[PDB]
DNA sequence: TGTCCCCCGCGTTTTAACCGCCAAGGGGATTACTCCCTAGTCTCCAGGCACGTGTCAGATATATACATCCTGTTCTAGAGCGGCCGCC
DNA sequence: GGCGGCCGCTCTAGAACAGGATGTATATATCTGACACGTGCCTGGAGACTAGGGAGTAATCCCCTTGGCGGTTAAAACGCGGGGGACAGCGCGTACGTGCGTTTAAGCGGTGCTAGAGCTGTCTACGACCAATTGAGCGGCCTCGGCACCGGGATTCTCCAGGG
């Protein structure tokens, strides 16, 4: 189909056109069109968005509170996001999600875990919290093991993380209905945490 | 039998001109050459038809064609 | 009735023409194909008399005579072309050659 | 001298050509029986040819007269120049 | 107060048009020279006859061209790139159109003479024709070898790119 479809420089392909039969080659390498290499280099140089107002008091309460206490005083924190992320597949996915595939919850949970795996160092880092992360990386470098933040970080910063993702969501070229779905599951998250006030 | 004047193809006339030592061959020479060949055939074949009708024969021999070429000063040898 | 309807060789013109002139001038075989000329002969003959046949040798003699006559006419046409300070032949040169020949 | 469009050299895909092969059935080629008109005379006579001659259309002759071609004069259209007018 | 734009004025030239020029188109006057009619033949075709032979026609036969296929690779045909050449155009020029001066031979008319083509005999070898014969030309068969075909290799002339 069409009139111009060639992996090499196009010669109105619909094999090297305009040449004899003793020049064919069908080996496999990388392919680039480049418009016949800029038309043989111009013929050899001419022949040479915000969260809804439902439970917004939490970040107001925690903005003043992290100035001197930072919401945590024990480095091996007993609160981990692993169980509260695992409970989503057993509590809200079996009740609120429409019958079908739970990919929109499980895949998003795995993506949130992957984002939390490397989100440290660039964002969500108060100054003394940065010092605490520095001392955690110092004490975790004595056995040349990777720093895994699933066992030393609480779930209290997850609310701030879903507060600070939407303005960097629109920082890249992205379709609007993906952001609509993002804010939809953010609304689902705040619906789930509306009555579960003990863990946060 | 129709459109038999196009049986003498364009590269056939080109090769005939190449035998005559013609350097360049125009695109309008083919119709004129076909017309000249048609006139020459309409003379020679008609003369051979008269020769065959004279001899009470139904098919025309090569000898009658030789006679028809000879009577117009274009005698042919080998037949 | 019931129907609704890298660099190529790139030979310049003239050299290959002279090559073909040298190849066919020293050649012997017939340039015109057999059956198209035979069919043209039958089509011309059917206007004068129907139910007429031509033998193979009569068609051969007609083809060789026509080839020789057209070769001589093309030689005269090319001679008139060089005579007219040209290398390309024109149909008016063919008409002039026919007028000079008296046919 | 230019130019551009007309033709040539070559890639590609159809396209019919030539040999391979098979019968056919009008048709060239050969042989014979017969029959008309052409080879060859006899005679003549009416159409064809040599000679004589009145004659009727062609050529010479010349003023008159065509007849178109060459050239001079004028008509009208086109470009250049200069005077007048409005604007910044 | 200076300058661009606009319109009128004069200069210049293409071209339609009318008048002069010279070689033919005609209108008689008259010569004139073959044109065709008449006459007198007379020489070739037609009526009629004899005889025969080559084609008209019938039959056979065997032969050879037309139709009619697949196959397959040579090539016609379509189209792209492009490339050199036909022709419009412009300029240089010379050499051929036009015109009479002057010479010079073409032709009309005349005279003499023989070079020789018809014309008429004459006599003589010569070729068609008839017996009689006969010997290699040609259809056909056996043999055989020269170049078409198929590749292999190669000099060899031709185009593209680099250097001065």
């Amino acid at each position: 189909g069409g009139r111009c479809l060639a992996f090499h420089g196009p010669l109105m392909y619909e094999h090297y056109q305009g040449w004899k039969s003793s020049w064919d080659e069908w080996v496999g390498y990388d392919r680039i069109r480049a418009y016949n290499e800029e038309n043989i280099a111009m013929k050899k140089r001419l022949a040479n968005l915000q969260i809804p107002i439902k439970l917004k008091s939490v970040l107001v309460d925690d903005w003043e509170y992290v100035t001197k206490d930072k919401k945590i005083c024990r480095l091996p924190a007993d609160v981990t996001v692993e169980m509260v992320l695992n409970k989503y597949e057993h509590e809200v996915s079996q009740e609120l999600e429409s019958p079908g595939s739970q990919s929109q919850l499980s895949e998003y949970c795995a993506g949130l875990k992957l984002y939390f795996d490397k989100c440290l160092g660039n964002m969500l880092l108060y100054r003394l919290e940065r010092l605490q992360y520095d001392e955690l990386l110092k004490k975790s470098s004595k056995d040349q093991k990777p720093l895994v933040p699933i066992r030393i970080y609480g779930a209290i910063h997850l609310l701030r993380l879903i507060s600070v993702l939407p303005e960097l969501i629109s920082s890249t070229t992205m379709d609007l209905q993906s952001c609509q779905l993002l804010i939809k599951q953010t609304e689902d998250f705040l619906v789930w945490l509306l009555m579960h006030v003990d863990e946060y | 039998l129709r459109d038999n004047i196009q049986g003498i193809t364009k590269p056939a006339i080109r090769r005939l001109a190449r035998r005559g030592g013609v350097k360049r061959i125009s695109g309008l020479i083919y119709e004129e050459t076909r017309g000249v060949l048609k006139v020459f055939l309409e003379n020679v074949i008609r003369d051979a038809v008269t020769y065959t009708e004279h001899a009470k024969r139904k098919t025309v021999t090569a000898m009658d064609v030789v006679y028809a070429l000879k009577r117009q000063g274009r005698t042919l040898y080998g037949f | 009735r019931q129907s609704t309807g890298k660099k190529p060789h790139r030979y310049r013109p003239g050299t290959v023409a002279l090559r073909e002139i040298r190849r066919y001038q020293k050649s012997t075989e017939l340039l015109i194909r057999k059956l198209p000329f035979q069919r043209l002969v039958r089509e011309i003959a059917q206007d004068f008399k129907t139910d007429l046949r031509f033998q193979s040798s009569a068609v051969m003699a007609l083809q060789e005579a026509s080839e020789a006559y057209l070769v001589a006419l093309f030689e005269d046409t090319n001679l008139a072309a060089i005579h007219a300070k040209r290398v390309t032949i024109m149909p008016k040169d063919i008409q002039l050659a026919r007028r000079i020949r008296g046919e």
